RNA sequence: GCAAGACUAAAACUCAAAUGAAUUGACGGGGGCCCGCACAAGCGGUGGAGCAUGUGGUUUAAUUCGAUGCAACGCGAAGAACCUUACCUGGCCUUGACAUACUAGAAACUUUUCAGAGAUGGAUUGGUGCCUUCGGGAACCUAGAUACAGGUGCUGCAUGGCUGUCGUCAGCUCGUGUCGUGAGAUGUUGGGUUAAGUCCCGCAACGAGCGCAACCCUUUUCCUUACUUGCCAGCAUUUCGGAUGGGAACUUUAAGGAUACUGCCAGUGACAAACUGGAGGAAGGCGGGGACGACGUCAAGUCAUCAUGGCCCUUACGGCCAGGGCUACACACGUGCUACAAUGGUCGGUACAAAGGGUUGCUACACAGCGAUGUGAUGCUAAUCUCAAAAAGCCGAUCGUAGUCCGGAUUGGAGUCUGCAACUCGACUCCAUGAAGUCGGAAUCGCUAGUAAUCGCGGAUCAGAAUGCCGCGGUGAAUACGUUCCCG
């Protein structure tokens, strides 16, 4: 059957939202149009900077973006011109001054993205789809998480009749709410046409709920 | 939804703001009691004369991102399956799944 | 939530607005300089009111 | 059910009288939720009978509930003790609602009283039952 | 050999198989066991009538497209008069309504008109702006050119993503060791127990994961913090209106905690897991409800949300416009609403909710109107003002079983409001009219408790347009002996 997102029914009990700021109902959806269309900009921008999160915060009238990134320095530029150039078209897109920040990620392995994200590209670029699979699952489980399942479907390796294989190490016990799930989902475009991407990573259960998150 | 459908909701809506205080103006002397009736039945002929896509009951909404015209839910400004797609990955403050 | 036809087959979302009221008498000098000095959290709206 | 037992439902006396005999009778003429209507067309039928023949309310009606009460059901078997009085209300109800009269209390009073004589389709239809019974 | 026939006994031609034993599944009108509103016991419906709505068919210039047993048919559509709109008739444009790359000129814009159904086209005013290493540049518009744009065109049987279904079914797997030539087997089987592969015992097996349960939300009891816009027990003043001084008690509002764990007693189980009963407690064995849907199945659904391989069109399968259609009507089906009355209809008087919405908005109050509403005016960005009248209920009168003082279809005549515009084709109001309908065959559907039944209230979509959908409270049942058969 079909299976809920593992972060929206966490939501509210062990996970963040993405987005934090308050507006009443007449600016609501012109706050979220401005959220989306910057969301999609950094996502093409940055598309070789390894980036994964975007948090967008309007504290008073500005806007701040904190961008998590694994290449800081590709991110930030030569003399730190590209995050002034970066702060001068988020400004252009919110119509409100914006600040940049900047999330330096110590584990790439463990962040669903990342590892979603190299395996498409090492799809599009025709290694063999069970080698990446097995080669992310163990790199990551090296990283040091307790559990992570990998999904492909499509027309794996040009195969005329499309269908879907997985590899699992470790737990995943998505049925728990209280479990550090991390999920993510990717495309590869091949001469053959699309194939998607799943991950999910699992790095321990939290204790103490949203009070000890501080939500 | 087709670019000629967004270009066209677009265009309306650039027509509507373009219009927009005329159009109100002549209303309110058509709802002026001390104004004549011969003022009254000339503005009522000008509201008549005016251009139909200034008229905003032409205006659909559409979502912000596709341009879907169904479904449409005035609060986020995105039709359904953007609005369940982005509420799921969690990119709407506030927003969670409901049970009582 | 499908994209074609399935009646049945819905999410069902909530959001909510919390409201808090704080009222401060006898303000002394010092009171209306460290408010305005105290940062702005984001995700919280304030409304003062003399 | 099929592995469980339920607990039967145990309704509380009624507040005037505190029979549960009259409770119970209520809830068979009640319609739709209409608790009100259902005491009112109850109890004008039991002050009514006081008034027509005196004897205590509860009594007179306990005596001709055990008159309408069947013993046999339909391969014959005897019925159990409370679809007795359940099959004895539902007959004087169904039979009380066919006389004419100008209001429900006044019909079920009248068809009390008649039953107490040994004249109403309640015990036509139990004699109807025993008829059935002596045929297996 | 009486006969029926027996015995001996080929070839032409034709196929790439035909066979034996054993393994794993699937099935059996084979055998054991168990569960589920499956049956049984009950209470209400559908199938009959009128109307609403969707579909098939038929019709049409078009009646746009998709969904088709359960799992399509008040489905996409959370809302087709124009628009939406994808369809038809007719009128128009051609690097195009939209993007990037190139070459030139103009600020952009703005006023008045005229022709036209409009799209469009032509005359006619003002403005001619922002930076500047200032020789030009930033938008923005117009003109030329070609690579291209564009396509709700085809393929869901090339795909991603998303969803339905079996089914909230209790199952689905893996490593080392043993047995077998082998596919495989064992473990996971065997005895009790449970809502559950839930738990406890035995055993060539010894060890793990995803599933179950719990963690999350809401409701029932209590405590702490908090005392306004909410509250009023005690005091005082009152126009008897928490209205006013005042109080922080109570209701409530909403954050954080406490409690329930077979904890205590009795009996059984096997001397285990478990099971039955009792006290206390608001609550007792899973207290109630929501969310959460394993491995897989159906080339299930969606190229018309979107993305995307491939195919096809390019003065047209692209783009603009006005009018029409999606609302047709000999018919058939599905899902609903309203009734057929006295447990009721009408009239008069009088009580008790919850949840949600409101600044392009909701409106106190007054006046006018029979009324829908109109005008003036007031408070509210809301525990502050408002939608707002809860309705069924209770008391009194009347109707007296009649197609009626039931029912409210249809049609005639007047109006109101939204809207540029209610003919096709809106909602509502008033007068007149007053249809079928007398409780509905075979068959079939929902429901085990604050449930069914019945009564009203709100919202999403939305200028206007719900009997649908998603929620909210009020009143409040009947019956479960049991698994013999119906289904899974
Ligand atoms: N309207 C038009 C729709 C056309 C349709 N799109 C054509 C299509 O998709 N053809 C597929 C395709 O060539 C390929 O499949 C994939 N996936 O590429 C192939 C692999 O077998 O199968 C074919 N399909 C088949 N169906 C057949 C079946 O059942 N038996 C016999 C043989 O005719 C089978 N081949």
């Amino acid at each position: 059957g079909q299976k809920v997102h593992p972060i929206g029914i966490r939501l509210g009990v062990v996970k963040r939202h993405n987005a934090n700021w308050y507006a009443n109902p007449k600016q609501y959806a012109e706050y979220l149009l401005k959220d989306l269309q910057v969301r999609e900009f950094l996502t093409k921008k940055l598309k070789n900077a390894m980036v994964s999160n975007i948090l967008i915060e309007r504290p008073s009238g500005a806007a701040k973006v904190t961008i998590s990134t694994a290449r800081p320095g590709i991110v930030i530029g030569k003399k730190g011109e590209d995050i002034e150039k970066l702060q001068r078209e988020l400004t252009n897109i919110m119509g409100v001054p914006a600040q940049v920040s900047i999330n330096e990620i110590d584990r790439p392995d463990l962040d669903a993205r990342l590892v979603a994200e190299a395996i498409a590209s090492q799809l599009e670029k025709r290694v063999m789809f069970r080698r990446a699979m097995k080669r992310a699952v163990q790199n990551t489980m090296r990283a040091g998480a307790k559990g992570i399942k990998v999904e492909v479907s499509g027309r794996l390796g040009g195969a005329e009749i499309a269908r879907t294989e997985w590899y699992r190490e470790g737990r995943v016990p998505l049925h728990t709410l209280r479990a550090d799930i991390d999920y993510a989902t990717m495309r590869a475009e091949t001469t053959y046409g699309t194939i998607g991407v799943k991950v999910w990573i699992f790095r321990g259960e939290i204790l103490g709920g949203m009070k000890q998150v501080m939500n | 939804a087709k670019k000629g459908m967004i270009n066209r909701e677009l265009k309306r809506e650039k027509t509507v703001a373009k219009y927009a205080a005329k159009r109100a103006e002549l209303k309110a002397t058509i709802a002026n009691v001390n104004a004549s009736d011969e003022e009254r039945f000339e503005a009522m002929l000008k509201l008549q004369a005016l251009p139909r896509n200034a008229s905003p009951v032409r205006l659909r909404n559409r979502c912000g991102l596709t341009g879907r015209p169904h479904g449409y839910f005035r609060k986020f400004g995105l039709s359904r399956n953007k609005l369940r797609d982005t509420v799921m990955q969690g990119d709407v403050p506030g927003v969670v799944k409901a049970s009582w | 939530t499908s994209p074609h036809v399935n009646k049945d087959a819905r999410d069902q979302y909530e959001i909510r607005t919390y409201k808090r009221l704080i009222d401060i008498v006898q303000p002394t000098d010092k009171t209306v300089d460290a408010l305005m000095k105290l940062d702005l959290a984001a995700g919280v709206d304030v409304q003062i009111a003399l | 059910p099929r592995r469980r037992v339920v607990a039967a439902r145990e309704i509380l006396p009624d507040p005037k009288f505190s029979s549960q005999t009259i409770a119970k009778f209520m809830n068979h003429v009640m319609q739709d939720g209409k608790k009100s209507i259902a005491e009112s067309i109850v109890y004008g039928a039991l002050e009514r009978v006081q008034e027509k023949n005196k004897v205590d309310p509860v009594e007179f009606f306990e005596t001709t509930l055990e008159k309408v009460r069947p013993m046999v059901e339909v391969v014959p078997m005897e019925v159990r003790p409370s679809r007795r009085t359940a099959l004895a209300m539902r007959w004087l109800v169904d039979a009380a609602a066919k006389r004419s009269e100008k209001t429900m209390a006044l019909r079920l009073a009248g068809e009390l009283l008649d039953a107490a004589e040994g004249k109403g389709a309640a015990i036509k239809k139990r004699e109807d039952v025993h008829r059935m019974a002596e045929a297996n």
